[PDB]
């Protein structure tokens, strides 16, 4: 009989949460090719002429 | 043979730019190997040394 409605009040009280998910990231760098390169001074003087 | 003269020809073209292979002449042992270049055309004579 002591307690009353007014006399105790119960409230509920919860903290939002953000949805827990899963989620995959793949990187990988640019194709890298191979280069070979011969020089000669005929050529050079090729391109220059 | 075209190989060869292609990398003999850079070898001449190395010392001088303006100059340009006119004729090679290589000579073995048993044979005489004779090739003339063009940019047209090559022409590739083997003679036996007499």
């Amino acid at each position: 009989t002591l307690r009353n409605k007014f006399n105790y009040n119960t409230r509920e009280c919860q903290t939002i949460n953000p949805s827990i998910r899963e989620r995959g990231v793949s990187t990988e760098p640019p194709p890298s090719d191979t280069i070979c390169g011969n020089i000669t001074q005929w050529e050079i003087f090729d391109a220059y002429y | 043979i075209p190989l060869l003269t292609k990398k003999a020809r850079s070898v001449v073209r190395d010392l001088d730019p303006t100059n340009d292979l006119v004729f090679l002449r290589i000579q073995t042992k048993l044979n005489e190997i004779m090739v003339a270049p063009d940019d047209e055309f090559s022409l590739i004579v083997i003679q036996t040394k007499g």
